[PDB]
């Protein structure tokens, strides 16, 4: 049951061979079982399936190489359904034969398609050159380039050539792609005329400067025509070809953009499944494969059910049962989730993770955690956009789990929608009981504030009149008091100079309070799992001494918060009592029998008790316990140095604690305190300005600062003062309680699982 | 565990008994040389029996 760890068992298995890969394939396809590492030698070439994952290896770089090329082609990938694993025959083979032809034919086609656009293009220029030259030892030469080249080019030409060289130069009819880019460009034809082989060298080696592209050219214009008719039987070829080349290509990619699904689901899994399968122990003798398991207790029928299955998936009859193991180590520790909890889980998990058969902070945690979230976070109406903000989240949650989590932001926000709504909705409840939103109330409740008319009785009149030039205090006398407050917190001090004072009052006693009921909580979860442990000797010198130090120390500090709050009021509030200093004149002894006045009968003589016998437990935690042990070890026939380091540091940690983490809660009034001053700074500063004395001049202003109002209560307290009370919530769980009673040492449980894919 | 233990022992007495029966039929391959003389005996008497007959 998940208010402790979940009891585990160690498991030893005959895994049968020909069974072996769909039982791991089932077992995965539960993911509800952690296999054992039995290969402390594993690595690259000392696995025992090299060969299956190599494999696996490689075909999910093909997967990728063909992947990219379909993504690049945009050519859309089905991505339909959800699929089962390979068959254990050796049909991976036929496979991976279907990713070498696609690859193949990709690689290929690819080249092809490349070489057969670059041809047609050249004989493009080509046609175009001889065009243009039919207009036409001696000779010449003709080419292609970009147009805006020309002018440079033939002032080259002559520079060169010192002042001597014919030419025409002509535009062509369309722009022509590159063959490299795809850039379509507006080049232009040339031809150059000269004598002999060294002019010939001359206007070639400027050609090669600006990278024009020369071409061979017959002398008359019947020679030109024979040329044409051939390169006019080329280019149709080429581009006939190349239409079928590329039609060909988008088949190939077509079907590859089909099996990509399928292939990635089959691959991915096959890798795992060999991987597990690699964890595995084979002797050289041996014929089965030995295998390990911590499964839950629980489903130990349920693992047991997957093998005989997984056989029964398999030529197979062996059904590969198991032994329940004795000689065990401390298991990996596991817990079951859900919406609700998985995030309680996972920020205990955070800090450490439970000792096996551990009594579980999570449930606890569930409320608690929200719980000192809100008394901290203590305003209504931000309660109110918190809940709205993890509402929009858990209204849309089936939406939001399809698309992206690149977002980590969003992606953090959403796994904590439920921890998050919880809190916001506790929000509300302290807020509620505190009376503010923002620094203003709620109207909802009465009011123990009285009108000035109950100031005008004679007595006290004289002040009511004051009122109209000076600032004045109502020391809540009888008659004049409008009597005993029922709801939460009184409207009143939202709008009182005071106010401070008084919700001071409150939430320092009620943090401190609260903090002490949550660590009499944590040290009796200890009894508990001490209990569930069997342990004698950590409840009589740990838990008995510890709980009467804490409670003997605490008790009185509450039960006098809750007198003073019953014996004085406002008739006998002048030289009343202060709490905090009977408290500490408790703890030091050290009252002068003078000033500040007892409150009740044999005082005293309790605070002597009480701190004599807190006293009292600290030799059984410190000493006592590592004595009765050395005498048990020495009688059983470990070092005492070390269990007097820990039991030393574990009673100091607890001692010290009830002084530090004592007065740790302080940290909830302080955080809320400061929440509701920048609350209310934050609307002083700002929607004053939209408070003009006109209905439209205002409200038309209202509207833009009250935006910049939102976006500032949001990034300030929204968010910010949110993530502060969270954490700190966190860190009072961390330590403040769970140093009680949660060791927080083990192996986290790992399911193996398709899920990690 | 006695499960495996027991197993292993029986894998290794099908290892030995494997090795056991392969150097047997070694030893009984290097035996050819002894069992073909009384059929190379019974040849040499049946081409002489041949012979005084032809002769």
């Amino acid at each position: 049951e998940l208010f402790r760890s979940e009891e585990m068992t160690l498991a030893q298995l005959f895994l049968q061979s020909e069974a072996a890969y769909c039982c791991v394939s089932e077992l995965e396809e539960l993911g509800k079982v952690q296999f054992r590492d039995l290969n402390p030698d594993v690595n690259v070439f000392q696995r025992k399936f090299v060969n299956e994952v190599r494999r696996c290896e490689e075909m999910d770089r093909k997967l990728r190489f063909v992947e990219k090329e379909i993504r690049k082609a945009n050519i859309p990938i089905m991505d339909t359904g959800e699929n089962p694993e390979v068959p254990f025959p050796r049909d991976m083979i036929d496979l991976e034969a279907n990713f070498e032809k696609i690859e193949n034919e990709l690689k290929e086609i690819n080249t092809n398609q490349e070489a057969l656009k670059r041809n047609f293009l050249e004989l493009t220029e080509l046609k175009f050159i001889l065009r243009k030259t039919q207009q036409f030892r001696l000779g010449f030469v003709a080419g292609v380039i970009n147009r805006e080249r020309i002018p440079t080019f033939e002032r080259m030409l002559w520079r060169v050539c010192r002042g001597n060289v014919f030419l025409r130069q002509a535009e062509i009819e369309n722009p022509l792609e590159d063959p490299v880019t795809g850039d379509y460009v507006h080049k232009s034809v040339f031809i150059i005329f000269f004598q002999g082989d060294q002019l010939k060298n001359r206007v070639k080696k400027i050609c090669e400067g600006f990278r024009a592209s020369l071409y061979p050219c017959p002398e008359t214009p019947q020679e030109r025509k024979e040329m044409a008719s051939g390169v006019n039987t080329r280019i149709d070829d080429l581009q006939m070809v190349l239409n079928q080349t590329e039609d060909h290509r988008q088949r190939v990619l077509q079907a590859a953009a089909k099996n990509i699904r399928v292939w990635f689901i089959k691959v991915r899994k096959m890798k795992a499944i060999y991987h597990t399968l690699n964890l595995c122990n084979i002797d050289v003798t041996q014929k089965c494969l030995i295998a390990e398991v911590w499964c839950p207790v629980t489903d130990l029928d349920s693992i047991q059910f997957a093998l005989r299955r997984g056989t029964e998936h398999s030529g197979s009859t062996v059904p590969s049962i198991l032994n329940r193991m004795q000689t065990n180590q401390t298991p990996p520790t596991y817990n079951k989730t859900n919406k609700f909890t998985h995030g309680f889980q996972n920020i205990v998990d955070a800090y450490g993770i439970g000792t096996y058969r551990e009594i579980n902070p999570a449930p606890y945690t569930v409320i608690t955690f929200p719980f000192l979230f809100a008394v901290m976070f203590g305003d209504f109406g931000h309660g109110i956009l918190m809940t709205l903000f993890a509402v929009w989240m858990v209204l849309r949650e089936s939406r939001i789990l399809s698309q992206k989590n690149e977002n980590e932001m969003f992606s953090m926000v959403f796994s904590g929608r439920y921890i998050i709504l919880l809190m916001g909705l506790f929000s509300i409840y302290t807020g509620l009981i505190y009376n503010d939103c923002f620094s203003k109330s709620l109207n909802i409740f009465g009011s123990s504030w009285s009108v000035r008319p109950m100031f005008t009785i004679g007595n006290w009149t004289e002040e009511t009149l004051l009122g109209s030039s000076v600032l004045q205090l109502n020391p809540a006398i009888p008659g004049v008091f409008g009597g005993p407050y029922p709801f939460g917190i009184d409207p009143i001090w939202n709008i009182a100079t005071n106010k401070l004072t008084f919700l001071n009052s409150f939430k320092m006693k009620m943090s401190v309070i609260l903090g002490i009921i949550h660590m009499l909580f944590g040290v009796s979860l200890s009894l508990f799992n001490h209990i569930y442990f069997k342990k004698p000797l950590n409840i009589y010198f740990g838990f008995i001494p510890e709980i009467i130090f804490m409670s003997s120390l605490f008790g009185y500090l509450v039960i006098l918060i809750f007198y003073k709050w019953t014996a004085y009021d406002a008739h006998s509030s002048r030289n009343a009592p202060s709490l905090l200093i009977h408290f500490i004149n408790m703890f030091l002894f050290s009252y002068p029998e003078s000033g500040n006045a007892m409150l009740y009968s044999g005082q005293k003589g309790i605070q002597c008790f009480l701190i004599v016998v807190a006293m009292l437990c600290v030799p059984w935690m410190l000493l006592f316990k590592p004595l009765i042990l050395r005498h048990q070890y020495l009688r059983k026939k470990f070092d005492f140095g070390d269990t007097m380091v820990h039991q030393a540091i574990h009673t100091i940690e607890y001692c010290l604690g009830c002084i530090s983490n004592t007065a740790s809660y302080l940290r909830l009034w302080a955080l809320s305190l400061a929440h509701a001053q920048l609350s209310e700074v934050l609307w002083t500063m700002v929607i004053h300005i939209g408070l003009h004395v006109r209905s439209l001049a205002g409200g038309l202003g209202l509207f833009f600062i009250f935006a910049a109002f939102a976006t500032l209560t949001v990034a300030i307290l929204l968010i910010m003062e949110g993530l502060s009370a969270f954490l700190h919530a966190l860190r009072l769980h961390w330590v403040e309680f769970q140093n009680k009673f949660y060791t927080g040492t083990g192996f986290k449980f790992l399911p193996f699982s398709f899920e990690h894919i | 565990s006695q499960g495996i233990q027991q197993l292993l022992q029986a894998e290794k007495r099908a290892a030995e008994k494997v090795s056991e029966a392969r150097k047997r039929k070694n030893r009984r391959l290097k035996q050819a040389k002894e069992e073909a003389q009384a059929e190379i005996e019974q040849y040499r008497l049946q081409r002489e029996k041949e012979f005084k007959a032809k002769e």
